[PDB]
């Protein structure tokens, strides 16, 4: 049942959370967002971490996973996405949905 | 057939993470719409 | 692991898929979307069905679940959401993400 | 404490579906942004 549901989150929200694990820095997820003319797809893969920062407030880390992407894929990404999404970012937990929506709207251009 | 003519899915992106470790961040407070 | 992941989909995408089942008409999901001043929350609950329509193409059914909501909640909903989201709708599977984004942006007003 | 002072979650919305059956649709082709 959990896999039918993950499939639905993929088609409803254009995102898949592949796995989650807890390590020495915090709680992590491996994520891909975007959509699949059959050559037209726009996808970003990233790690998302939830870490205790100052005062034990959970901060979010975004780390894009760009090593295996081709130059053609990166050019397309860079033409759709804001420049900050090509480096590691930190942002407040309260901005998490805004972050998702920024990538989503950008990928859907 | 299905590996070739089936609908692509984000499930196959798991491979993108192979060899990447989570072990210097630009801080952003909010993202516009 | 599957529940940590569903929690993340809730905070990333402001949606939770509570359960899925297959019945005499097709594949169904019970869903809530929206966000939780502690009195300020905007949430829609709905069933989403995937049904074989003409030519066996999967069509999507949206059925809002409004019976247990208070008049105050409905007024707020109606002030944020388009009028079509208060009745049962049919739409193509290819518009599913557009549908999600319409509810999401509306709830986030 | 936790039932009262904890962060609310969409998990508690499962109750909204109690007694509703899925057994006449307005057809819409697309939704704008």
């Amino acid at each position: 049942n959990s896999e039918v549901i993950k499939d639905l989150y993929e088609y409803l929200c254009n995102v898949r959370v592949h796995k989650s694990y807890e390590d020495d820095s915090g709680l992590w997820f491996d994520i891909s967002q975007g959509t699949h003319s059959s050559d037209d797809y726009s996808i970003m893969d990233y790690k998302l971490g939830f870490v205790k920062g100052q005062a034990q407030v959970t901060e979010v880390i975004y780390a894009p996973v760009l090593k295996q992407r081709s130059t053609e894929e990166l050019y397309s990404l860079q033409s759709k996405l804001p420049e900050y999404l090509f480096e590691t970012l930190s942002f407040p937990l309260s901005s998490l949905n805004q972050f998702y929506n920024k990538i989503a709207k950008s990928l859907n251009k | 057939n299905a590996p070739y003519f089936g609908r692509p899915s984000l499930k196959t992106r798991a491979k993108q993470f192979e060899g990447v470790s989570s072990k210097n961040c630009r801080r952003i407070e909010a993202f516009s719409d």
